[PDB]
């Protein structure tokens, strides 16, 4: 009943060799006895309160059955430390209880649950880490598992918040051919405004007009800034801005994407 | 003024037409939702005794390998409008039934799965003895 | 709107009728299974 | 201002059932995922039966 | 291809039982009626591709009689299931209904399909009695299964052919079952039962039907269907047909009567003018 | 991860039948072809982690051929499928044809069903060759009418009889109609689909120039089914066969557009409103 004893037998016991190895049965059932022992003390930890060595244990775990051959054991056990090392606020483990997890269940053709997964590693390097470059990374590649999947809904969701982030590090025509995208294989009002403030904000507003007559097949305070920056005027952007705040407070995302346009004014007067 | 209010009269009655096929449409969908909640309940069910039964099959498995007309405007929309609080509530009610048959399905359809891994994992063992 | 409330949920009664009845069989054959697998173990016993 | 009353809650229930159709169109999607996994659960189940009963006949 | 007709041949030909001093040498002949049932599964499948759906059904009932032979029961279940698919596609109700009743006797999923036989037996075969008999029971399996809804559904067209074949006294207790299953479709319950309730010419039933309605569901209270089952039930204890004619005009224009309603409102109307001319 | 293309080398080389003397000593080809397909199946789900899909499907065909080979038709469906899937993720749509034209082949030797449909789709939307389209969701809606699911079967004709109609093919189209409104009658599920079914049908029949043909359909409508007797459709109908028999496209031309105000005129209809216009017109230019 003490933890640490039942670690100490699973590393004790966790490749047999000379009489031990003709005596003893398989080597898979020592594996699985050991992950199994950590399994047991991770739950231990797990009742105390103890998360992150309770995914340590259960990383202990997920290796024993995985030098055992229980590939998919392996999976769920690295997701329940995943579970333990996310409820403990450790980020850093968590990502890494991720990567094995879905390293697994890609390999093993699961990709729909690999998606699943990928997404929220995804949602834990944006929010916490703040790695976006590799949040990118997973949100797309889960959303194009997501597309073999045929499970639309879930894809989108997976690159809105590709395209939303990609607008922010400043890749602009692209998250606006993401936006296309999402248009095509479909709110769709916020997916046209999106697009026309992204397009905005690479100082073209040629296909900014384009795109919003694309959209007669929101919409309006697209027309006031496509005409407040098609005439240098960094005050009736900044007051269509102002005005549009009322009847839909704007999101974090539309307060930097509209710095940047007038940014993108000011410099323009300045020059 | 007279034509006008025949326009109206045109208006309310066939107003009162559709939105009674609104309700009638409204409940057979619920009718069914129902039917499907409860199918969706054996679909439960069998995979809840099917996960027992895998349990069972691991151990046996392991072992083994061991071994008049405004009148009539007015009585058209007292029905309308009692026709359409009432259809506000049908709308709210399948929204409700959908959300809970969601997750149900999701928890199904994740059991499928699962069970379906360990009957191949169970297969492929047994082909070895 | 209703009437596509009632068109889809149709279409989805198919689905769910194959899927019970496939669930359930794969219940039984499961069940024959785990009894093969009882007697296996009794005579490899 | 009963009109306008009438016309207020209809166009709530016309959202609430728009809200309803893209859900049942996910419960669509989802259902014919749910068919495919069922007919793969049943070819399994066969398939184990089979296994097992082969299993003890090269044993007995 | 291979000829169905041969793979049949094959499968009579071995399943025919080990008899006599061969039965002591022969093993379980359990693996012969499997590999007959086989061969007739590939002779229907054959037959379903051909859309020649009648000989696809047979074929299913004879590997399903096989797998009964084989211990298989399960697989004789869902072969009978499949035969039913052939027949019932190639319009042959008959051998679809006896594909049901192999199957539900197999299975007790027997409720899903003694629903689909009732459904058989009320439409294609107009055994309106049997059709009665198999949504009670399917209603029945449903409620031991806590299934509201599915025993709902049995029951409510249970009570609707009871209603129309003259069982009114039994057809509002299957509405009360509907009713008490409801609380908390239900106005609709209501009217029904009253209704059957004045087909009996229990007019007083209805009176405290309607009672009942207006007291425990405030709905149902202030509903036409509550209305207008007040002003049959006043019609009735006045014995003037036409007045009772009048109300099912005006709940017609409002509320189009579907045919059971009307069936059983004329019965009431011929009660009523029955009892006029029996003074006279 | 292996190199897939030393394991579809692999495969290449397990796979050939034992020819000869050898045969006298080998044991059945059955086992060698198995082990081919597993190192294509592997050389496939290594192109596919790779997102190299038409390669992971061109795989996934050798697997299933070598599982034909081995006797394991049925897994050589799955892995058509699977390479089909591949195929169409891939944009090869010829391939996803082929992977689906040999998968439903074995099947069919309800899932037929189901990917006869999916390869009607295909021809129509990616490939154009609606003529194929049209016998794919013929053949599919059949067998599904041979396993009673008559929303599928109804789904499929649809398609189907919208194709036809389409095509030129108005009393084929007409007559599938009619088997839709069969079909339909005494359903509450299907009432809308069915106003929308005499509607087309007597569209088609008004393309064929029988306005006869139409009046009659449009009468049997307003008999058989109160919903569409009252409906905006069977009124619309009536003005469309009104014009017809005048002759005056004018008055055609102002019908769809009061129609269209109401309830918007979907493609498919206007292709078949316009049709009917350049036979009255044409009508008008003989006459005179």
């Amino acid at each position: 009943s003490d933890p640490v004893e039942l670690l100490k037998r699973a590393e004790k016991k966790g490749p047999s060799s000379g009489f031990m190895k003709l005596f003893s049965g398989s080597d898979s059932y020592k594996f699985e006895e050991a992950a199994d022992l950590c399994v047991q003390a991770a739950t231990i930890y797990r009742l105390r309160k103890e998360l992150n060595l309770a995914g340590d244990s259960f990383l202990k775990a997920a290796d024993y059955q995985k030098k055992a051959g229980n590939e998919d054991e392996a999976g769920n056990t690295y997701v329940e430390a995943y579970k333990c090392f996310k409820s403990g606020g450790n980020s850093v483990n968590a990502v890494d209880s991720l990567e094995n997890a879905i390293q697994i269940f890609t390999h093993r053709g699961q990709f729909r649950r690999g998606a699943n997964f990928k997404f929220e590693l995804g949602e834990i390097l944006e929010n916490d880490l703040h790695d976006y470059a590799k949040a990118i990374d997973c949100y797309e590649l889960a959303g194009e598992w997501y597309a073999q999947d045929q499970s639309v809904a879930l894809s989108n969701k997976c690159f809105i918040k590709c395209a939303d982030l990609k607008a922010l590090d400043g890749q602009y025509i692209e998250a606006s051919d993401i936006y296309s995208k999402l248009i095509k294989s479909s709110s769709l009002k916020d997916y046209f405004l999106k697009k026309g403030l992204c397009q905005l904000a690479a100082t073209d507003a040629v296909a900014a007009a384009r795109t919003l007559q694309e959209g007669q097949s929101e919409s309006n305070f697209l027309k006031s800034l496509i005409d407040a920056v098609n005439e240098g005027d960094s005050e009736q952007l900044s007051e269509h801005c102002k005005e549009f705040d009322n009847f839909m407070r704007l999101d974090k995302w539309k307060i930097t994407i509209l710095n940047k346009i007038k940014e993108s004014i000011q410099q323009q007067e300045d020059d | 003024i007279k034509f006008t209010k025949q326009s109206s009269v045109a208006s309310t009655r066939n107003t009162l037409k559709m939105a009674q096929d609104a309700e009638r449409a409204g409940m057979n969908t619920l009718g069914m939702l129902g039917h499907q909640s409860e199918q969706l309940n054996n679909v439960e069910g069998n995979l809840d005794l099917m996960k027992v039964q895998n349990k069972v099959a691991d151990e046996k498995v392991a072992e083994l390998k061991k071994l008049e007309m405004e009148l009539e405007i007015d009585r058209n929309l007292d029905q309308i409008q009692q026709v359409s609080n009432r259809l506000k509530k049908m709308a709210l009610t399948t929204g409700k039934e959908l959300d809970s048959q969601q997750k149900r399905l999701n928890n199904i359809e994740e059991s499928t799965d699962d069970l379906d891994i360990n009957l191949h994992m169970n297969t492929n063992r047994l082909a070895g003895i | 709107l209703f009437n596509d409330m009632e068109e889809l949920v149709i279409e989805q009664q198919e689905n769910v009728d194959v899927i019970d009845k496939n669930v359930e069989d794969a219940q039984l054959d499961v069940e024959q299974g785990v009894g093969h697998t009882d007697k296996a173990v009794k005579s490899a016993r | 201002s009963r009109t306008a009353e009438l016309q207020a809650e209809i166009d709530d229930t016309v959202g609430i059932m728009r809200d309803n159709i893209n859900k049942v169109a996910e419960r669509g999607e989802r259902l014919t995922s749910i068919e495919d996994k069922a007919d793969n659960l049943a070819v399994s189940a066969q398939g184990f039966k089979r296994g097992a009963n082969r299993v003890r006949k090269a044993m007995w």
